RNA sequence: AUUGGAUAUGCCAUAUAAAGCGCUUUCGAAGAGUCGAGUUGUUUGCAGCUCUAAAUGGGUGGUCAUCUAA
RNA sequence: UUGACCUCAAAUCAGGUAGGACUACGCGCUGAACAAUAAGCGCAGGAAAAGAAAAUAACCAUGAUUCCCUCAGUAACGGUGAAGCGGGAAAAGCUCAAAUUUGAAAUCUGGCAACAUUUCUUUUGUUGUCCGAGUUGUAAUUUCAA
């Protein structure tokens, strides 16, 4: 049939051609914090964007994560949800992988985070669609497989000048506790997101909101 | 929609087994499933001592028991092993099919003008003509 | 101081002396007889050609030239003739009067017919008068070769001339 | 200017320290006045000049 | 290659679908039933295809290949008793100041009655070893 | 003609018909030498379009090089090396197996005068082409010592370069 | 005893071709057409034997003593040959009968013959050996060999062997050369490979 | 200034497809046969196992467009097949 | 171009149900508006969002306890770590170097008086 | 490494003494053949007119040259570039146009058999 | 003494030939164990290995431009 | 029986051809310790290699290669370190595969024979004739600019 064991949200990650070495151990990076996620081949198209929507269908997979390098500098992540659904694209900056020397975060691998949303992200239409859309992706549905059961992480998302600010921390239980020991430690993914544009279709169709 | 679903071929999966302490420590929602007994010594030191057929050495991380390859499992490692075709009745050697030349073509493939050359007498014997007569005069033939 | 050079140094077999750089002496003419008579052997070849009356480039010249003396839309254009130039000096008025001699020498192009031309362009007029070039052409028999009626003509012509 | 290998198609190097010789580079073999003398050394006879 | 195939298998790490479409390749399709000997003896040495080998199906092999008296109590005690006494029989079979004055000035390799470890001095040497003293 | 159903046939490297000749052919190979004559190229297609014409003058040596430098280079070395009055002109695969990469070499002789007569071919005998494969100088070497037109594809910053007026 | 190294790899071709699954564009080959059909199109092709270089050569110096001293033609008639020149006939449906040789080395050369002939309509023949096609054009071989025109005195005997063709080649075989060919086996060896396969079939997979 | 319409030149023309090519390929398909995985991709398909017969030419082939490419070449193929069968 | 009644019927498509328990889902809005101007000031921005962090998380795991589900991950767990152990190891490297550096410099620091006075 | 430029003046002569050379056989017609007015590729240098390879066949074609007779009098064809623009147009074929007027071109010997 | 490219001129010249331009109610083939994908070495290029194409296709840049490999 | 053909051998068979040396510069391969370096190995020529865009660019566009100057110690990459453009030197373009000559293998090596020719009795051809090569494709024609 369609599927069995239906997860509520799978996704699809692709690199286009020409992604560089801190943009590939990001998509690693990513890819290892959500294992409702399906890593597969480079894609031959840097245009015909429509694919992605096959792929997502064969694979079952309804969120596209498209890392899009376009004259080996400039990173670009393209976040869908692959039947019909919002595309919104987005600029990546400042990035920080887990072999940097400064974190030292250590959530488990595939434990369903605690998601934290700026509330800037309830203030414009096109930002809730954002919040909503980045929600159904790192919120790792209950039963997907390689995920833990505890909960070990918080994903931080806040809107600051305009640009997405993403930080990944751990909670630790600190020893007297006492005032919430969430004692956070960043875990080391750190980029700054910048909305781009967003089309009402699957990587494709009339722009809704212009920069 | 596509319903986010997993395919029952899908190459992911959950419990990935590997080779050889166990790993029982907590299962989905977090609770502690109980260690099965370990086997009879009786019973673990004969395994030891007569490996079953296809004795994998390979223990899921839940059981501490190891897994070892059916009669299924042996053929289809049988098979795939000796280069094969992994399924035991499927012809290799299927009987010819004309999908294409069943039906004739009733044009000509080409759609090209034809050459006066066809229609009139051949210019290559013709020169070689004036030539052998050019040869006649000159005394050389 | 090479083996092969204290070799020859030590013989007694002399060496093989050859004389002949002469800096300075630039390449005589041949090629053009009238150029090499009107060229004199000190000057400079732009010096030459310009004494001369010609271009020894059609191209922007890529640096200073030498002052001796204290010197004193598309269609119209695409469509228009531009009326030849002067002859400023008497080499190149030479040159061209050499040229238009030579061209009116030969100028004759056209040739006569052959034996066998002259036989197969008279039978298929004969039948078909000496207009219906096309008729000439269609006509299977007479016209073996299958020439065409442009090739008909252009036998016909050379025929009455 | 003088040949760029102009006292250094010999071979010697020095015989160390605690022999009452001076350190200089020494040509190796024997059977020729040359074999024991000196070189690679402005100071040196058939050396290299300083700053050829 | 079969271990490594048949752990593949039992610890499902490569899906057994995604085995069998692999199995349809250039090879199972060169049949080899009913082939002579002088003919099937040269295509296994030669057109057999290269499989990969883990080092975990290796130690499998090894397991499978050790026998029950492989390693008995004689040939773990005298045997690694043997190779002891060998590496200690092996075992037990197992500078001069000279100052250049006199002949012993400019010399090159080893002087006359010089033999083993031996160090020169020339008397220049101690204006510089006082200096690394001092260093 | 019927070099562009060769041309299409060879595409299908894998079917029924390319596969079972490529069986009997690579067991006849290896029952020959390492490198033998080939009394006619086995794609005679893809011989012509790189440059074998059926005259005197042209040879096919066929050789077998072990997998696991591309073969196809050490394919013509070692072709040049076994007839050294030979120039070596090009080279394409013919088969393969689990052990060997067939190749097929195209020779000319440049003492025949066939060849030293055939104006499309002369370019060969000039000695500038003494050992064309092994200075990378094939189609092959080109693309293995990355010549190529393009921006995919030392000494000037190395030197110093000091002028008179400096 | 010892046999020279190129006596058994002819023979061992000769039996690994016939033990070997020969796919069906292959296994055509070995069906040809009957002797007597055969013959009787040689005897066709032999009256349209192209000219030798000495006959046209003979010819050729005659039309030229003409012309050197004092001076319409009819088309010429002949089998028609060459690979390529063949296919383009085939291909523009002037074939009106096509002969291809049962034993092109490379079989890759005409392997796509058969069937293109079949795409085309055009009357096709297998014959035995490239050397008989070989000798009516004069050559030592010829690889497939087209009649396109013959005179109107043969019309007939074109047409009685056409006729021929299709009942002693295409309506035979037909299905015969829709099946994989090989796995032709000896009386014996058929029960030895069965004791070998029982044997190895008992402790002999590894 | 003042623009101007360039017609294409014939280098831009390679990449279309002649009938003659066209015809020739077909031929070639039909006699050759099908490769080990292309036998595979259309058996899944006759089972009507598309999803996994698309996985298995991509992961073949390399590329989801030429995984796609080959689908529909064979299954005109199946189509073609029994249209004659 | 910012066409915000569509923008918003979007999200009524896509509107994740508000009535989903916690667990399923695991995101919170902070119902403090973290404001930090000074953007530029990044450690100030660290604070900001370590406050928002341990709000957002104190919130969460009040939420979750009546979820009966397990914050804590026990000391026995030993699965795999989004942090690969051998550049944990390097890590742990890394901080003893700093710590080493830091503890010279502190010694350092005294023997500067300690050599003055003694 | 070292890069001297001792050679300097040499090059300077021997390159002089090439174009002497050149002259020497080619003796009335110019040493270097016409080249086209080209606008350079880049919004810095697109207001400047620099010299290009050839003459497009477009440009032969209105100016009445053909790109087989070119060659021999003396224009360079580039096979490559375009006219874009009748601009580019109106400046080569004008230059085409003046070298064809300043151009004299010397009758060639040719061959008449006797016979038709 | 030996050569080079022209010039004049003689004889010969197989032109029933061969070209350029210009027209179209006719056509127009274009290189595969290669590209590519996965992975492992060397430094995007290249090499090995497994897999293995297409036909306005393919490559490369920015829907467009440009180019046309093996 | 006779004979075609394929494949494979042999000959102090007719006639050729390869090696080794030099190695400044040139092209491949291999390659360290401290550098597309030295050493090692292979192969050339008077130059070599490269070369007539699966090239740049984003312009009012350029237009094979090479080299010089500049770009520029710039961009990028994290000290390493370009390239397009721009200025100059020199300039030249092309041949195949894929087409039925099919009213005619029109193509070519070699033998023999004459006849010329020569840096040259030493060189280089032409004409004739015969045997072969070649239709599993040699000429002419076409190369995308068409």
């Amino acid at each position: 049939s369609a599927g069995f064991v239906p997860i509520k949200q799978k996704v699809l990650v692709l690199s286009s051609r020409g992604v560089t070495y801190r943009q590939r151990h990001l998509l690693n990076d990513l890819v290892s914090m959500m294992p409702h996620s399906k890593k597969d081949s480079k894609l031959d198209s840097k245009d015909r964007l429509y694919q992605l929507n096959e792929l997502a269908e064969l694979y079952n997979c309804n969120n596209i994560f498209f890392f899009e390098s376009r004259r080996r500098e400039d990173l670009y992540l393209h976040i869908a949800r692959a039947p019909n659904g919002p595309t919104v694209k987005f600029h990546v900056e400042n990035l920080h992988t887990m072999d940097e020397l400064n974190m030292t975060g250590n959530a488990l691998k595939g434990s369903r985070p605690i998601l934290s949303f700026d509330k800037t992200f309830d203030t414009a239409p096109h930002l809730k669609v954002v919040k909503e859309l980045l929600q159904q992706t790192f919120g790792i549905p209950k039963g997907a497989r390689r995920s833990k059961p505890f909960i070990d992480r918080v994903c931080t998302l806040t809107i600051a000048d305009g640009k997405i600010w993403f930080r990944n921390y751990e909670i630790r239980e600190n020893e007297d506790k006492s005032k919430d020991p969430v004692t956070l430690i960043e875990i080391g993914p750190r980029f700054v997101m910048t909305i781009i544009n967003i089309l009402e279709g699957s990587f494709g169709g009339p722009v809704i909101y212009k920069n | 929609e596509i319903d986010a679903g997993y395919s029952s071929d899908s190459s992911t999966e959950d419990v990935a087994p590997g080779l050889y302490n166990l790993y029982i420590n907590y299962d989905i929602d977090g609770k502690k499933i109980t260690r099965p007994a370990t086997p009879a010594a009786l019973d673990s030191l004969i395994a030891s001592i007569d490996k079953d057929k296809g004795w994998t050495g390979i223990v899921d991380p839940m059981t501490g028991k190891p897994v070892n390859l059916t009669t299924e499992e042996l053929g289809l490692l049988k098979r795939l092993a000796q280069s094969e075709i992994p399924d035991e009745n499927f012809d290799p050697y299927p009987d010819y099919d004309d999908f294409f030349t069943n039906t004739v073509r009733e044009t000509p493939l080409s759609s090209a003008p034809e050459p006066k050359r066809r229609f009139a007498p051949s210019k290559h014997e013709q020169k070689r003509i004036l030539q052998l007569a050019y040869a006649i005069r000159k005394g050389r033939i | 101081a090479n083996p092969r050079q204290r070799n020859k140094q030590r013989s007694g077999k002399p060496r093989l002396t050859r004389r002949n750089a002469n800096k300075k002496a630039k390449a005589k003419i041949y090629g053009n007889f009238v150029i090499q008579q009107n060229w004199d052997k000190h000057a400079t070849l732009r010096q030459n050609y310009a004494r001369l009356g010609l271009l020894a480039t059609p191209n922007y010249v890529t640096g200073g030239v030498e002052k001796l003396y204290p010197d004193p839309t598309l269609d119209d254009v695409l469509d228009k003739e531009i009326s030849i130039a002067p002859a400023k000096t008497e080499v190149v008025r030479q040159l061209e009067e050499e040229a238009v001699k030579k061209a009116a020498r030969q100028s004759n192009k056209m040739l006569p017919l052959s034996a066998f031309e002259h036989a197969y362009i008279q039978r298929l007029i004969n039948k078909y008068g000496t207009e219906d070039f096309e008729s000439m052409a269609k006509d299977v028999k007479l016209n073996s070769k299958l020439f065409n009626g442009s090739k008909l003509k252009n036998l016909y012509i050379r025929m009455k001339a | 200017a003088v040949s760029e290998k102009a006292g250094h198609q010999t071979s010697a190097e020095s015989w160390g320290t605690g022999r009452a010789l001076a350190r200089i580079p020494r040509v190796g073999g024997g059977g020729t006045h040359r074999s024991g003398q000196a070189a690679f050394g402005n100071m040196c006879r058939s050396g290299r000049m300083f700053a050829p | 290659e079969a271990m490594t195939l048949a752990q593949d298998i039992a610890s499902r790490r490569k899906s057994k679908a995604d085995l069998i479409d692999e199995g349809y390749n250039r090879w199972s399709f060169q049949s080899k039933e009913g082939l002579p000997d002088w003919f099937l003896d040269e295509e296994t040495t030669v057109n057999k295809p290269n499989k990969p080998i883990t080092k975990e199906a290796v130690l499998a092999l090894r397991e499978k290949m050790k026998a029950l008296n492989a390693r008995p109590i004689k040939k773990v005690l005298e045997a690694q008793g043997r190779k002891k006494m060998r590496t200690i029989k092996r075992l037990q079979r197992v500078p001069t100041l000279v100052v250049a004055k006199g002949p012993n000035k400019g010399l090159k390799s080893r002087p006359k009655g010089v033999k083993g470890k031996y160090k020169m001095v020339d008397s220049r040497m101690k204006k510089d070893l006082r200096a690394q003293k001092r260093l | 003609g019927a070099y562009k159903y060769l041309e299409e046939l060879a595409k299908k490297k894998q079917s029924d018909v390319n596969l079972f000749l490529s069986r009997v052919r690579a067991w006849e190979y290896r029952q020959m030498n390492v490198i033998h004559r080939a009394s006619r190229p086995s794609r005679p297609d893809k011989a012509r379009r790189l440059g074998y014409k059926a005259k005197q003058g042209y040879v096919i040596y066929r050789i077998r090089v072990r997998r696991g430098r591309s073969a196809r280079c050490t394919a013509e070395e070692r072709v040049g090396r076994y007839c050294s009055n030979l120039r070596v002109l090009n080279s394409y695969w013919v088969n393969q197996d689990a052990t060997y990469k067939f190749f097929e070499v195209i020779l000319v002789d440049p003492s025949h005068k066939a060849i030293r007569r055939d104006p499309r071919i002369n370019w060969i005998v000039n000695p500038v082409h003494k050992h064309r494969e092994s200075r990378g100088l094939t189609s092959i070497g080109k693309k293995s010592r990355g010549i190529g037109k393009g921006h995919r594809f030392w000494l000037r910053h190395n030197t110093l370069s000091l002028r008179r007026y400096r | 005893v010892k046999w020279p190294e190129y006596i058994r790899l002819q023979r061992r071709r000769k039996i690994l071709n016939l033990r070997l699954k020969v796919p069906p564009a292959i296994a055509q080959f070995q069906k040809t057409l009957d002797k007597n059909t055969a013959t009787q199109v040689f005897k066709l092709l032999n009256k349209y034997r192209p000219e030798t270089a000495a006959e046209k050569k003979q010819r050729l110096v005659a039309e030229a003593e003409a012309v050197a001293n004092g001076k319409v033609s009819k088309k010429p008639y002949n089998v028609k040959y060459g690979l390529n020149h063949v296919v383009a006939l085939i291909e523009a449906k002037k074939a009106k009968l096509v002969l291809i040789a049962s034993d092109v080395d490379p079989i890759e050369l005409v392997v796509f013959l058969p069937a293109l002939c079949k795409k085309m309509g055009v009357p096709y023949a297998i014959v035995k050996n490239k050397a008989r096609l070989g000798t009516v054009i004069h050559q030592k071989t010829a690889a497939v060999l087209a009649v396109t025109e013959v005179r109107e005195e043969d019309k007939n005997e074109l047409a009685s062997i056409v006729s021929a063709v299709d009942a002693n080649f295409s309506a035979k075989y037909d299905e015969s050369r829709r099946k994989w060919g090989g796995g032709i086996m000896g009386g014996k060896t058929q029960a030895l490979l069965a004791k070998r396969a029982k044997a190895a079939a008992a402790t002999v997979r590894l | 200034l003042t623009k101007r319409q360039l017609p294409e030149r014939p280098s831009r023309r390679k990449g279309h497809l002649s009938k003659r090519t066209a015809f020739v390929r077909s031929i070639v398909r039909e006699v050759a046969g099908f490769a080990p995985y292309e036998r595979r991709v259309m058996e899944l398909i006759r089972n009507s196992q598309d999803k996994r017969a698309r996985k298995l030419a991509k992961k073949r082939l390399g590329t989801l467009k030429r995984a796609k490419g080959k689908i529909e070449e064979l299954t005109s193929v199946i189509q073609s097949s029994r249209l004659a069968h | 171009i910012n066409n915000t009644v569509a923008l918003e019927n979007i999200y009524e498509r896509i509107k994740y149900p508000d009535d989903i328990s916690f667990v399923e889902n695991q995101a919170v809005t902070t119902k403090e508006p973290i404001i930090i101007e000074n953007v530029e000031d990044d450690l100030a921005r660290e604070l900001a969002f370590y406050k928002q962090g341990v709000s957002s998380v104190k919130a969460a795991f009040a939420k979750l306890r009546e979820a009966n589900v397990l914050i804590s991950r026990p000391h026995d767990y030993f699965a795999e770590m989004l942090k690969s152990d051998d550049h944990m190891e390097k890590v742990r490297q890394e901080l003893i170097k700093e710590a080493t550096a830091k503890k010279l410099s502190q010694q350092a620091k005294k023997q500067r008086e300690l050599k003055k006075f003694g | 490494y070292v890069k001297t430029w001792f050679n300097q003046p040499g090059r300077k002569l021997r390159r002089r003494q090439a174009r002497q050379t050149k002259a020497a056989k080619i003796a009335p017609r110019p040493v270097e053949a016409i080249r086209p007015a080209v606008k350079p590729p880049t919004i810095r240098y697109n207001m400047k007119v620099r010299a290009g390879r050839g003459f497009t066949l477009e440009e032969l074609k209105a100016a009445g040259v053909s790109r087989r007779v070119a060659s021999t009098i003396g224009i360079p064809v580039d096979h490559r570039r375009r006219n874009r623009s009748e601009e580019s147009l109106q400046r080569n074929v004008e230059r085409i146009k003046v070298y064809l007027a300043h151009l004299i071109v010397f009758p060639r010997k040719a061959g008449q058999p006797k016979k038709g």
